[PDB]
């Protein structure tokens, strides 16, 4: 059940009781990101198995 | 099997044209931060090439 989804990584720290729905990426290494977004670009959320 | 254990430490990670040379292979330490090498002195790191 892959439904759920959780990040990986935010640019900005916790924030008590906010909720989060971007997308994007940050330009992080190995294969960072193709301009803004697109192919090569890990994604900032993982499903869970 | 014989894996090296030269102490290269305290000393300094230099990567600001070295993150731009493309041609470069890898050098992003996740352990602290990628970022977190030119100053950054190693206490006894070893290496095992």
């Amino acid at each position: 059940n892959y439904n759920y989804l959780y990040r990986l990584f935010r640019k900005s720290n916790l924030k008590p009781f906010e909720r989060d729905i971007s997308t994007e990426i940050y330009q992080a290494g190995s294969t960072p990101c193709n301009g803004v977004e697109g192919f090569n670009c890990y994604f900032p959320l993982q499903s869970y198995g | 099997y014989a894996w090296n254990r030269k102490r290269i430490s305290n000393c300094v990670a230099d990567y600001s044209v070295l993150y731009n040379s493309a041609s470069f292979s890898t050098f992003k330490c996740y352990g602290v931060s990628p970022t977190k090498l030119n100053d950054l002195c190693f206490t006894n790191v070893y290496a095992d090439s």
